């Protein structure tokens, strides 16, 4: 029961919080318990979309959300699960210039096994509770997300700060291209 | 190929199960939206019927056909087919200052909600979708 199915994709370094990203946009609680996703995984919650016009109107969504193995034991797999989806969670982590320097290689990755050259991206930067223990300049991150003309945002699954704001900009990114048939 | 052997078991186990979810809901969204066209071509017959029947739209609603008089909301025309038809039958579209008819609604949803230009493109560059490919793959077991 609902009108539309979207489906969705996270994809990143081991351990950046893409599991916990998810429970938190489903849940809205935080489990702090570290269980390496194997292989693939998946998580599905209805929800409301409304439109613009000028008022428009309201609609059902069942979301299909993605959550791809960070590792590489498993990179195989979970890039076969790529094309399976409408637009793309990118996400590294903001303490870890590590993982942020292997987003360059996400992307391509990406580019590769999606349905297209240039699917509905947003680049998130997850764990901003701990600004202790940052390492990331916001300003390159913020650059490099202009560099692909993609959204970004600082985000923590603990906190819950913007975990959901950036989901619905880019369903609300999906939902420009639908809308375009 | 997709080259799956490194799966332990426990592990290929797990890998199944998620993509069996899979599978049942794509079976599941084939379904909805066979229900959709099938809404929209009975609909649209029985508009083919009535089709000589003059002037009923004036005085009965074009989706369930019960007497405007009789009821409590307000005769409202459809911003696409211009038909008239009750509160109930109508939907008030996305944008635009205005309504839709039931199933001139349905069709809608149905034109987006297919996402053919995402299937197509999809099916243009891969033979198959993910799961499909993990399934051979994971026949190798
Ligand atoms: N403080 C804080 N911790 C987080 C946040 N998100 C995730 N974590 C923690 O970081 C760890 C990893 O989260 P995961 O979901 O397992 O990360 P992952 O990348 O999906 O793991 P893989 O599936 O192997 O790629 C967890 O044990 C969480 O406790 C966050 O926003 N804030
Ligand atoms: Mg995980
Ligand atoms: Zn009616
Ligand atoms: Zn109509």
């Amino acid at each position: 029961d609902y009108d539309y199915l979207i489906k969705l994709l996270a994809l990143g370094d081991s351990g950046v919080g893409k599991t916990t990203f998810l429970y938190r946009y489903t849940d809205n609680k935080f489990n702090p318990k570290f269980i390496t996703t194997v292989g693939i995984d998946f998580r599905e919650k209805r929800v409301v979309y409304d439109t613009q016009g000028a008022s428009g109107k309201a609609f059902k969504v069942h979301l299909q959300l993605w959550d791809t193995a960070g590792l590489e034991r498993f990179r195989s797999l979970t890039t076969a699960f790529f094309r399976d989806a409408m637009g793309f969670l990118l996400m590294f982590d903001l303490t870890s210039q590590q993982s942020f320097l292997n987003v360059r290689n996400w992307m391509s990755q990406l580019q590769a096994n999606a349905y297209c050259e240039n699917p509905d991206i947003v680049l998130i930067g997850n764990k901003a509770d701990l600004p202790d223990q940052r390492e990331v300049n916001e300003r390159q991150a913020r650059e490099l997300a202009e560099k692909y003309g993609i959204p970004y945002f600082e985000t923590s699954a603990a906190t819950g700060q913007n975990v959901e704001k950036s989901v619905e900009t880019l369903l609300d990114l999906i939902m420009k291209r639908m809308e375009k048939c | 190929r997709l080259d799956l052997s490194t799966l332990t078991d426990e592990e290929a186990e797990h890998v199944w199960a998620v993509v069996q979810r899979d599978f049942d809901l794509r079976r599941r969204e084939e379904e909805r939206l066979q229900g959709l066209k099938g809404k929209i071509q009975k609909e649209s017959s029985k508009r083919e019927l009535l089709s000589d029947t003059a002037h009923l739209n004036e005085t009965h609603c074009a989706r369930c056909l019960q007497p405007y008089r009789l009821l409590l909301n307000s005769r409202r025309q459809c911003l696409e087919c211009s038909l008239f038809v009750c509160k109930s039958c109508s939907h008030a579209h996305p944008e635009e200052q205005g309504w839709l008819c039931d199933p001139c609604h349905l069709a809608r949803v149905v034109k987006i909600g297919s996402l053919e230009w995402y299937y197509q493109h999809v099916r243009a560059r891969f033979k198959r979708f993910g799961s499909a490919k993990v399934i051979r793959s994971l026949c190798g077991r």
